[PDB]
């Protein structure tokens, strides 16, 4: 009936910013180890085990409990929404039936020694959804998770790596974990997931530890590990997972074929004939000539490569993945406060016959601010301008498709004013457009689509 | 059998 | 009867190597220029107008008479094979009804005072074939032509630029040009072809000549242009153009994302992950932003930009850019001796109920080279090894998909011997292979497909 | 209006 999580939750439910929510979230998700130690020394470079010494610690987040209801209560599907997997003579099964995943085919598979993995946890919990939708604001990147329960005396999956970063979180019974560190220079952070690996193919782990009940364990993607059921204890962990491709080369990838168009737009030296006859000294076939011709060509793509630099547009190619992890986004978890100063607050409703509460308006005088400082991003595309937003997401990956709204130019300025300065009050009188008209619409617009709050409802009981 | 951690929550 | 082109013909079918009757043509094209002048100082520089003084110099080449006896007896089509043009009042018009082109049709057009374009003279000449064949192996691109046909006191197309270098062969009758250089640096070796444009829009003539036959007026791309008809003879010529799309820029464009993912492989600097935060300084909103994280992002990636100059895989890039000029080129036109050596001059024939002359096959003796060099090019790609080759390509752009032939490792040594040593023989039995099969199935599967030619004729 | 010079041989 309370327990740390339970509080927690109670205690960002009290922040009035969530850009603040977000930060406190994770310090309490790691504690005692400070946030700032962390993502400076062991982020992206060591896996970390915090030992709680508290079994209540994530009590509220996940349970078995909660899977069983599920089954019965929802419509879950094996492979849509859940696997049955074994790892039993150093090889991996999966062993799925099709179709849904009844309460009687998931018990009798646990029973028969497979664990029970369902991959979107946050599409049927509200707290997990509330947890990686606060996470998320502070990663930058897509919060995942997976709830991975595993029978006793067993093991679930193959010794592997993923393409993430991992925060796994013990929820219930017992596990044996060894992380590895990366094998090879190449498998340093990964860009995709390994194949399910044998033993043989393993070294020494770098961590090995039995898990409890508000433990975590962190790894970066790369890190091979394995894990298993001894002594008689099941085990239930829910694994957050992040950081799927937000490399620096991502970046690159993007910025390299609209700064090469633009270096060519804008530079005759980008627009220069090749030779006519390098095809005698370049290529497989010319790989150790000693035409000096040769010699040049390389040379000169490498100036002609680093002068690339220039012309990168990175802060376009900065708001496309801003635009793409909107897209991403699970929708908001709105304090008790926000609901009440929003449109999702309004007190209107249907009642004997009738609508109550009709119309209570925006004027100059309302002061407002935008809803939460991490549902909404600006983006310019074909010279016109867009207001990409979360709000409508839904808690499944891009089960809708991206939404947004067009914000004239005559609105853009104010609405940048209202994204740079979360969370102070404006005044819509103030906001920097021409007219009264243009203030009061981008207000009412951003108002009623769930963007923006007021400092006092529009429209009481 | 095949799949490991599924980050986006789909197959 | 003999002409000028007419006689260099004639010589380059005595000239044994491919990339000589190909730098002889050039030496032709512009004399008394010289190639390496040319190339050095006005390639891509300066409009040249080169004043023959010999109308003939030309002849032998295309001709109205040509195309007259083209409409009537080949199926020439509007739209696809032949525009009719207007340029009046300032405005480009098209005058194309749909379907065949027959001389009646198209002679009328030329009466009412449409220009009349030809967009593939070489599919239906075999004289302007051989020109774009050669010319293509010592450009290092392919070379295309069409062919305008103006009647007189008119002008069929307005000013524009092109996105090609273009060479201007004046055919019969007498033509006004005006050149302009580039009207902005944004303009200099465009891109893309220009919109039509007009008077208002032009500065001054770099260049304004009335060509006459036998002249030459070569200018590069971005470069404006526009001619008339005056007095009342017509004009025909012959626009040679080639170098779309051949650029650094357009070399590095497929270069960059091999090296990126080439960095994203072998450094982890390139695999680390972004700032949990960049998206507090970096985008659009931020642009005037003084946090110093910003300009550490940018400083970071103009770092790391410069670093993929290291992973480029440029001889992987020059070997598809290769395979696409195979894929494009005109096939070879073979002299009367490479014909003669070849699989093509088997005398081998049906005569009289049967076949006559089984030839002999090749041997170890048997002394062989490529039959041109400019006919193949040797691609790895999946692991594999691929001969890509022109022999098979239609005079039509495109017409047959990419043609090529699987050479196994077992062969590649001694196929990379065969393209690196033309035009010099060797014998069949000193082909770096491991055994006697492997040397005779590649020479005989070289011979069978007319890559490959033998010192004597097999028969 | 229209096209001009169609260097490919086609349009
Ligand atoms: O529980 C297991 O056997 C494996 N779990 C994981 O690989 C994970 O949470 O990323
Ligand atoms: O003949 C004309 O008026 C048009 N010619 C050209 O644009 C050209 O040859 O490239
Ligand atoms: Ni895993
Ligand atoms: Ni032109």
């Amino acid at each position: 009936w309370d327990s740390p999580l339970r509080r927690v939750l109670a205690e960002l439910n009290r922040i009035p910013s969530s850009r603040r929510r977000a930060a406190r979230l994770f310090e309490w998700l790691i504690a005692p180890m400070p946030p700032d130690h962390f993502y400076r020394r062991l982020w992206e470079r060591e896996a970390v085990l915090v030992r709680r010494q508290d079994h209540t610690y994530y009590q509220g987040l996940f349970s078995t409990a909660d899977l069983d209801s599920m089954l019965r209560n929802e419509e879950v599907q094996f492979g849509q929404h859940l696997d049955a997997a074994r790892y039993i003579n150093g090889r991996r099964e999966t062993l799925n039936p099709p179709g849904r995943a009844l309460p009687a085919a998931a018990w009798s598979l646990y029973q028969a020694g497979c664990s029970l993995r369902l991959l979107c946890p946050q599409a049927f919990s509200t707290t997990v959804w509330q947890f990686l939708a606060v996470l998320q604001e502070q990663f930058g990147s897509m919060a995942g998770s997976n709830v991975y329960l595993t029978p006793p005396n067993s093991q679930g999956f193959a010794p592997h790596y993923d393409d993430i970063e991992a925060f796994v979180l013990q929820l219930e019974g017992r596990k044996l974990w060894r992380v590895y560190r990366p094998r090879v220079p190449t498998e340093e952070l990964a860009l995709t997931s390994s194949p399910n690996f044998s033993q043989d193919d393993l070294g020494e782990p770098v961590l090995q530890t039995v898990l409890e009940p508000g433990d975590l364990l962190y790894f970066p993607r790369g890190f091979i590990h394995q894990a298993e059921c001894q002594d008689g204890v099941h085990s239930l962990h829910l694994t957050l997972s992040t950081y799927q491709r937000n490399t620096w080369g991502d970046f690159l990838e993007a910025i390299l074929p609209l700064a090469v168009q633009a270096a060519m737009e804008e530079n005759v030296e980008f627009r220069r004939g090749l030779p006519r006859d390098f095809m005698d000294y370049m290529g497989a076939q010319h790989s150790d000539s000693k035409d000096p011709r040769r010699t040049a060509f390389m040379e000169k793509v490498r100036v002609l490569v680093a002068r690339l630099g220039h012309f990168a547009p990175v802060d376009a190619v900065a708001d496309q993945r801003a635009k793409d992890f909107i897209h991403d986004s699970l929708p908001p978890v709105l304090t008790d406060r926000e609901r009440a100063l929003s449109v999702y607050g309004l007190p209107i409703r249907w009642e004997a016959g009738e609508p109550v509460n009709v119309g209570a308006q925006l004027t100059t005088e309302t002061e407002v601010h935008m809803l939460q400082d991490g549902i909404a991003r600006l983006v310019g595309e074909g010279g016109h301008l867009f207001l990409y937003y979360t709000v409508e997401n839904s808690r499944v990956y891009h089960l809708e498709e991206p939404k947004c709204l067009e914000i004239y130019p005559q609105q853009a300025d104010a609405m940048e004013l209202l994204l740079g300065s979360y969370p102070e009050f404006v005044r819509v009188g103030d906001l920097p457009c021409d007219s009264v008209e243009d203030q009061l619409s981008l207000a009412t617009t951003l108002y009623d689509k769930g963007l923006l709050l007021t400092k006092m409802p529009l429209a009481l009981n | 059998g095949g799949g490991n951690h599924q980050h986006i929550g789909k197959p």
